[PDB]
């Protein structure tokens, strides 16, 4: 998944849409006082899996698409338009963003 | 019972939040947690009658 947020840790709010394999959860913490809880399923399913997280007026706009990639070294001459996928109204700053391993 | 916010280095997006209470720095001379000369909290709390 991917944490956004102002800070790390705490003192600021931050953001969790982190996921796993078997159930695709979209398990939105807004702890740091929980604010904000939704959970639904599709958000994920030799592949390059693109993606487009935007924060425009407090939206969490997400795009997604799925496209096999053949020779996967640099990146491929082509198009594919991404399609809108879940809307979120969180309504916070979203300085910066951490991609979790 | 009812507190509103006079302080900030920044003007507030639409839609968006802001609930962190730190002291607010005035001037040039650090706050660090203690209110003083140029610092001042940011919550200001309502006098109704
Ligand atoms: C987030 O806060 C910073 C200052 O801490 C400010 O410069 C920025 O414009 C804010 N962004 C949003 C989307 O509110």
């Amino acid at each position: 998944g991917w944490i956004f947020g102002t800070t790390l840790d705490s003192k600021t709010q931050s953001l969790l849409i982190v996921n796993n394999a078997t159930n695709v959860v979209i398990k939105v913490c807004e702890f740091q006082n929980c604010t904000f809880e939704y959970v639904s399923q599709p958000f994920l399913m030799k592949n390059l899996r693109e993606f487009v997280f935007k924060n425009i007026d407090g939206y969490f706009k997400i795009y997604s698409k799925h496209t096999p990639i053949n020779l996967e070294r640099d990146l491929p001459q082509g198009f594919s338009a991404l399609e809108p996928l879940v809307d979120l109204p969180i309504g916070i700053n979203i300085t910066r963003f951490q991609t979790l391993l | 019972n009812y507190l509103y916010r006079l302080f900030r280095k920044s003007k507030l997006k639409p839609f968006e939040r802001d609930i962190s209470t730190e002291i607010y720095q005035a001037g040039n001379r650090p706050c660090n947690g203690v209110a003083g000369p140029n610092c001042y909290s940011p919550l200001q709390s309502y006098g109704f009658r």
